DNA sequence: ATCAATATCCACCTGCAGATACTACCAAAAGTGTATTTGGAAACTGCTCCATCAAAAGGCATGTTCAGCTGGATTCCAGCTGAACATGCCTTTTGATGGAGCAGTTTCCAAATACACTTTTGGTAGTATCTGCAGGTGGATATTGAT
DNA sequence: ATCAATATCCACCTGCAGATACTACCAAAAGTGTATTTGGAAACTGCTCCATCAAAAGGCATGTTCAGCTGGAATCCAGCTGAACATGCCTTTTGATGGAGCAGTTTCCAAATACACTTTTGGTAGTATCTGCAGGTGGATATTGAT
């Protein structure tokens, strides 16, 4: 029946957020979606080598962290890492 | 019932990139926060982006996002740049810029 | 006596119009015909999706366009302005696209 | 009518003198030496031979004839040339 | 108890076979070990994404074909083909 | 049956059966066949022979029995194809080739 | 005096030297320093970076061999 | 009058020198004393194999070298013999270094 | 052309860091036997969309003329950078002792996986209707260049 | 500085491709519940090898003097390359149609996984012998540079 999942319905949620009234061009979410995409394996790749590198078959959080230290750049880094740890720190605190 | 996106306060879907984690072949296994922490990232990185998009249309007088306003935004940002110098942009177009030795001068 | 802008003028008006747009600068049609004749001396009877041509005709343009900024630094560090073979050759070889 | 299909030949020249002037324009370049417009297509031929080589590498690996964007996509990837805007 | 290994053993018997009075010393075979873990992983990781690409959940010596085709230089792809092919085949034709 | 290895079987001086083990635990796929490790182990030695066989003649050349760092070098950046296959790897104690600009040559230029 | 400094013009001479240069002007050796400091730092720094990973207080060559190779600098002959 | 070589002459004797062999360069202690300052800014009381220092200097030293042999090529580009801090610049900036 | 001052090379020599040959031991790597699961090749085909044809037209390529000003050649000389020395600071080595901590081992449990059900959802297909902005016009203001 | 030929800016406007909006359908996604397996954190520790010393021995960095020759400034000018213009083509655009081929759906077995069990082997360790070649000495001769 085809089905081809991306991220433009979330890349959407996130932009009302930080502009309620500005939209988005198709082709702007196509890069978006990319973009997404292109972080996503950038740093799964980066964790699962870092899993490797230490004879770990799992992927944690923590590795996930450290591949984020080792691919993004100063600010992007520190900010990306709270983010993360909220988000993580807020998910466990449920049942 | 409450998905883990909701219960971990995040837009990015969480189920999802959990079993695009699985389904990459990264690792034999993928902890429980791993998807949560991933996706906390992606979604900040989409949202930077959005944030600094969203004025650029608005510098132009547009309401609405186009791929020049990510090139610009990326390219004058100096993290940002950096973490897509291996980019390309498809009808971004690059950043005003002329030598300065290039531009006339001394009357004539 | 007609009017006449001076050796460079008209120049930097174009740079400032095409720093400006984002459109592919070649010719569509022709482009595609490039890279099918490229293509058809690799494999005989291919078909293209029309995005697949877009999408090389956009690596393609933004590649060509990064180069010429760079021969333009070679050129200019030559102390000239007009760029030239050998500043090509010079940015490729840095660039290690070269020996 | 199929038959006797348009033999390609000679293309690079396609890629034309205001055209080329065009993208060093948009790269800033102000003065153009003339032997510019040739070594530019050499150039570019090259850089799209490696790309397409690629790709239909890859069509070829998936048992198809036609070449998709995936595949440039993936192509151009490999080659340090990632581009956003087609897929993946 | 301590192992760890390498593809140092093989190498030499390689270098024997081509040139049998010639030897290598450590920093050299160590180089070589690295040049030999370097392609495997090169041409294991390509497997892995034309695999992936193609939805196959089985990387098998036609994905390898493929991998050495993208990251060898012309004749050295043509070569390193006849001698996989080859492998292939000699191993076949047996048990 | 009295056993003959996977190698010896490919008629391979390369370990079949460690680089299929190395390519499951590598993860990179669910299922890895039985071509796969004997196909990558074959173009592996060919490679190191390739290599191994152009660094013997280095050595040769310059008077030496033992192949060293310097061979590998002076062998990988001579030659065109292995020369851009390695292109962005360093060979401790490799050095470069020896190569000085016409122009910085004695009387003008 | 400190350790940067400690990288000499004479140590930058010959690398210059092996690098086929004939003839070095002054500013140079001030220049490279600053080259050499942020090479080490990018490198250092994600060496570090899977150090503290693998909860070791030990900078390793792999952790070194790693680090180059994702700056794209691939070493070979120190492991991996 | 005393035995003086033309300026240049021991210069090129130095090249062919340093590019038949395959030493290190830089001073080891001054090298190593760099590394740990450097580290200690991203982490304190670190120890280092003797093998890591070795790789970092192995990987400094190619780099330098590679780099000094972009910078020789844009100081020849500009017709001149002699590198200066606006080649080496020019290299880093051709190369995405400094870009 | 002559010849002195040095650098460079070849032939030979010899200690020793480092490569080598042999034995002993064992975890784990690897192959074999068999029983079960399943990826994905075949075969058939629905349906997307790629190739191709048609016709009109004006946006843009091409060829040309003209001359402004850039590149390339030449000349000149101030002063930076190489060569050679005299000092002597500090790397290098090697010998050897604590002890930090890497790496191996035994426990043990929070968290992962597998499995069965159930509830929710993101993607799409069919249809319809708004809205941001591309492309055009027309007049006001700005930039360039000749005087 | 003034005047004119043009480029550039901006407000206003209109068509419409793209964006957006409900209605509906469901296959795969995602969450819940229990049960069963296990990865690797935590604590202890043996021994590998990293940090620090000691402490000469001298290799090599640093400061200095001198001037060769390079970098860069200043000039001159042929002719390349930019601007403008006439001409007209071939790319772009719009709409249509056949059909190649990409992709969805079901069937089915060769090949892979999952295991138990036996056999083989690459790696660690000891103890011990051998050897390619670094580094040193002579003396020959090639190179460089002053006459
Ligand atoms: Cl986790
Ligand atoms: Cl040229
Ligand atoms: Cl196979
Ligand atoms: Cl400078
Ligand atoms: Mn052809
Ligand atoms: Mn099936
Ligand atoms: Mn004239
Ligand atoms: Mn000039
Ligand atoms: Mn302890
Ligand atoms: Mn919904
Ligand atoms: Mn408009
Ligand atoms: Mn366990
Ligand atoms: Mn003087
Ligand atoms: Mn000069
Ligand atoms: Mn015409
Ligand atoms: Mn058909
Ligand atoms: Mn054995
Ligand atoms: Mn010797």
């Amino acid at each position: 029946r085809k089905r081809k999942e991306s991220y433009a319905i979330y890349i959407y949620k996130v932009l009302k957020q930080v502009h309620p009234d500005t939209g988005i061009s198709s082709k702007a979410m196509s890069i978006m979606n990319s973009f997404v995409n292109d972080i996503f394996e950038r740093i799964a790749a980066e964790a699962s080598r870092l899993a490797h590198y230490n004879k770990r078959s799992t992927i944690t959080s923590r590795e996930i962290q450290t591949a984020v230290r080792l691919l993004l750049p100063g600010e992007l880094a520190k900010h990306a890492v709270s983010e993360g740890t909220k988000a993580v720190t807020k998910y466990t605190s449920s049942k | 019932a409450k998905s883990r996106s909701n219960r971990a306060g995040l837009q990015f879907p969480v189920g999802r990139i959990h079993r695009l984690l699985r389904k990459g072949n990264y690792a034999e296994r993928v902890g429980a926060g791993a998807p949560v922490y991933l996706a906390a990232v992606m979604e900040y990185l989409a949202a930077e982006v959005l944030e600094l998009a969203g004025n650029a249309a608005r510098d132009n007088k547009k309401t609405r996002i186009i791929p020049r306003h990510l090139q610009l935004a990326i390219r004058n940002d100096e993290e940002l740049n950096k973490l897509l110098s291996g980019v390309t942009i498809a009808q971004g177009g690059v950043l005003p810029n002329i030598q300065a030795v290039l531009l006339p001068k001394k009357t004539e | 006596k007609p009017h006449r802008y001076r050796p460079g003028t008209v120049a930097l008006r174009e740079i400032r119009r095409y720093q400006k747009s984002t459109e592919l600068l070649i010719r569509k049609l022709p482009f595609q015909r490039l890279v099918r004749e490229i293509a058809q001396d690799f494999k005989t009877d291919l078909r293209f999706q029309s995005s697949a041509v877009m999408a090389l005709q956009e690596a393609s343009e933004a590649y060509l366009v990064g180069l010429f900024e760079d021969t333009n630094l070679c050129a200019i560090h030559a102390k000239r302005v007009t760029i030239m073979p050998k500043d090509i050759q010079l940015a490729r070889r840095i660039r290690g696209e070269r020996a | 009518a199929k038959r006797h299909r348009k033999v390609l030949r000679d293309n690079i020249q396609g890629i034309t003198k205001p055209a080329i002037r065009r993208l060093a324009r948009r790269g800033g370049v102000k003065r153009i030496s003339g032997l510019i417009y040739e070594e530019t297509r050499g150039v570019l031929k090259v850089f799209l031979e490696n790309v397409i080589r690629d790709a239909v590498t890859y069509t070829e690996h998936a048992k198809r004839k036609t070449v998709t964007a995936m595949d440039v996509v993936y192509a151009l990837k490999r080659q340090g040339r990632t581009l956003y805007g087609f897929g993946g």
